[PDB]
């Protein structure tokens, strides 16, 4: 208003807006209902090495102390502990959640699993396998009907044994292989070939028993070699889909959007208008484009790497402005692992 | 028995040494508490990743160098103003400028006025911008004010008597979150 | 990733590689022989 | 063999010598610190007297005019009374042009808004020695055959 | 302000920086808590012979008394011995500890050795070999892995058992070697032909039985010679890498940082403008460049023996800038140690 | 000769065995097969001219 004489200032309305990178690990273990030597408080949650010690002041030898041992020796950082029946709940509350590992316990946690998945909480698991030893003289498919079929998650056999202590799950040796990946070089990159430490696999799988089990679903051994040892091997999840293999391009995907989710909460209720159009798609590709340099997402001229477009007649016709939807679309090629290295001699 | 207290007070001295050498636009953090026993609770770095956003600041111990203030963020987290000098620095620019205009408030809306105000706010930002701090490189780009009738207004509101002054700075961000990455080659 | 101000640590992790020769040679026979320890009777043995 | 943990603020010690007698030990101000010239107790004294001096003579040129000739009369002065000083071997250097600088002028201190506000400015440059503290001694035989 | 009419004054603001350079050896020492003629004090906090005199006077066999006896007869520095519980918390202490010796004592050494490089906190550990005689028959790799693999640490077999006393591990012994190395020069040289004193080998080994161990992993046996005795041998970290063999071009940059990383801390909270960022670059490349021209770091025409880069946009561009991170990098040529020697011979 | 110059390139490529197949890990690796050709070429087993 300009109801007196003077000096009046007035300030800019709006400025820029950006993504924030990333969390990318934060998991929650599964805990048992029926177990004793423990807390009848469903949720805990732990930050680091300390504070679990004066809690647990005695070693003991369940799956659980034998997990969150593991996570933490390998760096680890902020981790929750949540009994079984109460998975639906932690989840939608928490918002940062990444990783659902299993702890020794299949049966209710595959149900508690499918769960958040069926809202759409963009969320990646990874299971248990059997318990000992595949005879391999027959049956290759027997033993993988119990597993839920979904592009979230995986299996790890072979049940490092932790020669130290008691056996240890190989769902906290999994996590731990992501750990000391994300924080080294990215999260498109496989938890692959970084070595872990202090746990030896208890069986010696073979050369060509990972063989007839590739295809199909993705059992992923524990395989010790020469030099590096006791190393991870193979990075499939569960379809055998050309869209949806290979672990590290399914969270490439699951990363790079819950970043702008959490950006654009400040952003609804704005005006649907042509200032709008140029600003969100100004600011999306600014981050495609820190990313590409990264080496996360392939592609020469960074043109053909992504796309982003938003307007008026391209997409989101009249009709739908005028009930408010602001709908957008862009699509980006990520890279892929090199699982297969054949190479050819010839003479010329 | 030691009384505590509520730091509202002298931090409050702290904003009167950094102004004083180092300016308006220089973030206080590194700059120590002058006499002081030990804080009331102490606070470690695994629950400061959680307070430094929802942006609130903190006071540290540290071995070496005793007691310090830390973090210098605001409270609302876009990316407009979310740190304490880059506020402060458009703070303190209006109110100089504003005091100075009271005195020619009534003058008549000719183009030779346009001109001597239009200078006046032009050497008042290259000064500041050659002191180190407007973020603008080597060329000009740090202020575009302009005055005139063609641009920035119209004639229409000349009658119900305006003026309209569009200025704009380019303002210097604090640097913390320091990354080396080391390479091999 | 990053929270705390401070002053950050990080390096550029690669797994660049070379290629070097070893020797062609040092085969194994299978010839029969008197072996003087039942450990040495069925395994594969390094003799300098 | 406390307070030789260098985590609290440094001291003065005090020594008595063998051959001769108790030597003072110590010259390194609070400033706990590596890079600051603001130990070395004399470096922070030696800077105070001349700002004494120079307040000494300040005060003299009060309510003076604006004028760049009447800044050149100080000119002269200050470059007159330490290029003395500096060959007398207090500061650092071996010419005078490293030694102390000035820089008062029309944009080079001031502006017209401070010479409307009066106001009578100069930048005061000066470089700096350093006390040999340590010995740090290495050999060498070098063979000779 | 000039508020009353007078003299006013002002001053010079901020100035410049280098880095402080280093401890190169600040050892913990393998105490072990279960250990009884002793003080079950966990940590010792220990400057020279003297106080260590006065808590031990008491001619003692274990390895930790043999090894301040062995490591202050080679002058010896303040260097700290706190028990195999209580690894990690001085070192988030003590912010000096370089060195990690293996006191006979492994199982929970490696693992909390493992643990706080799995939170990276720039140290150089190093462990001890098997305790006697490998047959060397057979069993190349299974005397190894007992090792958790890192680019930190070796073994150094032959428990040097110093005929005056004890068996004492070679952790303590080429610990002396290390001694005598940044003593005589640095840490680029490698502290793999000093000679130590007194200390007998228990195994005089091979040239084989060596040569055959030299890769894989970080075996490097102490072996005596004749005019050099009992001498420190090989220099090599446990992964055989390009990046990463030669134990002191990863102590190199093991010590390339801790000084900047700790220099740097009281320059935060700056106005991130350009002419910050040159003013940056220009204190640590002369520091390089001194450095360079120690023959610490290979390479001549030295801009070209590092590099050193940061900016507006070649580094840390506009939005992280706005959310105050700066991001700098650099690259260098190192020395390597000439570890291996062939000739070659023509009659021309 | 064929049989010893794929042993020594299969062994090295084990250690990158899962890595991401974009640009810059195509370029790394040619360019480390290159150099192990050309020192074997410039010491007399390849039978090619100048």
């Amino acid at each position: 208003t300009t109801t007196y004489p003077g000096v009046y200032l007035s300030e800019d309305a709006v400025s820029s807006f950006s993504v924030n990178s990333a969390a990318t690990a934060v998991p929650l273990f599964a805990y048992d209902s029926e177990n004793t030597n423990t807390i009848n408080k469903p949720i805990q949650v732990f930050r680091n090495w300390a504070e679990f010690t004066v809690e647990y002041p005695t070693p003991l030898e369940d799956a659980f102390y034998t997990s969150l041992s593991l996570w933490f020796m390998h760096g680890g950082g902020k981790c929750y502990l949540v009994n079984e029946a109460n998975i639906a709940d932690a989840v939608a509350q928490y918002d940062d959640i990444t990783l659902i590992v299993a702890a020794g316990t299949d049966t209710t946690t595959y149900t508690a699993f499918t769960t958040v998945v069926g809202q759409g909480y963009r969320i990646f698991g990874l299971f248990d396998g059997p318990k000992e030893k595949i005879a391999g003289t027959a049956k290759p498919d027997e033993v993988m009907e119990e597993y839920p079929t979904s592009p979230f998650g995986a299996v790890f056999y072979p049940w490092g044994t932790l020669a130290s202590g008691a056996a240890v799950p190989p769902s906290a040796i999994a996590a731990a292989s992501i750990t000391q990946t994300d924080r080294t070089r990215g999260v498109w990159k496989a938890p692959a070939n970084q070595a872990v430490n202090g746990v030896t696999p208890a069986f010696a799988v073979s050369d060509d028993f990972q063989g007839k089990y590739n295809q199909g679903k993705a059992l992923n051994m524990i395989r010790t070699f020469s030099g590096q040892g006791t190393v991870v091997w193979g990075a499939r999840t569960l379809e055998d889909s050309d869209n949806w293999r290979y672990i590290p391009v399914r969270r490439l995907f699951n990363a790079v959007e819950r970043d702008i989710q959490k950006s654009l909460n400040k952003l609804v209720f704005e005006p649907n208008s042509q200032p709008t159009w140029q600003r969100v798609k100004a600011a999306v590709d600014s981050y495609l484009h820190s990313l590409w340099q990264q080496g996360a997402l392939a592609g020469n001229t960074p043109a053909d790497a992504w796309f982003v477009q938003v307007g008026k007649d391209l997409t989101m016709t009249q009709e739908e402005i005028n009930q408010g939807k602001m709908i957008i679309k862009i699509g980006l090629a990520a890279v892929r692992p090199a699982e297969f290295i054949i190479l050819q001699f010839s003479q010329d | 028995a030691p009384l505590s207290l509520p730091p509202s007070a002298l931090i409050a001295g702290v904003y009167g040494k950094t102004d004083g050498e180092r300016g308006v636009w220089k973030a206080p953090a590194n700059v120590v508490l002058n006499g002081v026993s030990d804080v009331s609770v102490r606070v470690t770095n695994e629950q400061q990743a959680e307070l430094n956003p929802k942006g609130i600041n903190v006071i540290r111990h540290f071995s070496d160098r005793g007691l310090v203030v830390w973090g210098s963020r605001t409270q609302k987290d876009d990316d407009d103003w979310r740190y304490i000098p880059v506020r402060r620095l458009f703070d303190a620019a209006e109110r100089d400028i504003k005091k100075a205009l009271q005195p020619m408030v009534f003058e008549p809306n000719s183009q030779l006025t346009w001109k001597r105000v239009q200078t006046a706010i032009d050497n008042y930002l290259y000064r500041l911008w050659q002191q180190g701090a407007l973020a603008g490189n080597k060329a000009e780009e740090a202020y575009f004010v302009r005055v005139g009738k063609g641009i920035t207004m119209t004639q229409d509101e000349i009658n119900q008597g305006k003026m309209i002054i569009q200025v704009g700075m380019a303002a210097v961000r604090p640097a913390e979150f320091i990354i080396l990455k080391f390479t091999q080659d | 990733v990053t929270s705390v101000p401070g002053v950050y640590i990080e390096e550029d992790a690669s797994p660049a590689m070379s290629v070097s020769a070893s020797a062609t040679a040092v085969p194994l026979f299978v010839a029969r022989f008197t072996p003087l320890k039942p450990e040495l009777a069925g395994v594969i043995t390094r003799i300098g | 063999q406390a307070l030789l943990d260098n985590q609290g603020v440094s001291c003065n010690l005090i020594r008595s010598f063998v051959g001769k007698g108790v030597r003072l030990w110590g010259c390194r101000t609070l400033l706990n610190e590596e890079n600051t010239a603001w130990r070395y107790i004399q470096i922070r004294l030696l800077v105070s007297s001349v700002e004494h001096y120079l307040s000494k003579l300040a005060r003299a040129y009060l309510f003076e005019p604006n004028t760049a000739p009447t800044w050149m009369k100080l000119k002269g002065q200050v470059w007159t009374w330490l290029r003395q000083q500096w060959l007398a071997g207090a500061f650092f250097g071996t010419v005078e042009d490293e030694a102390f600088s000035l820089s008062i002028g029309l944009d080079e201190t001031m502006t017209e808004d401070d010479i409307r506000h009066g106001k009578m400015i100069l930048q005061v440059r000066l470089a700096l020695l350093a006390p040999a503290e340590f010995i740090a001694i290495s050999l060498t035989l070098d063979l000779r055959d």
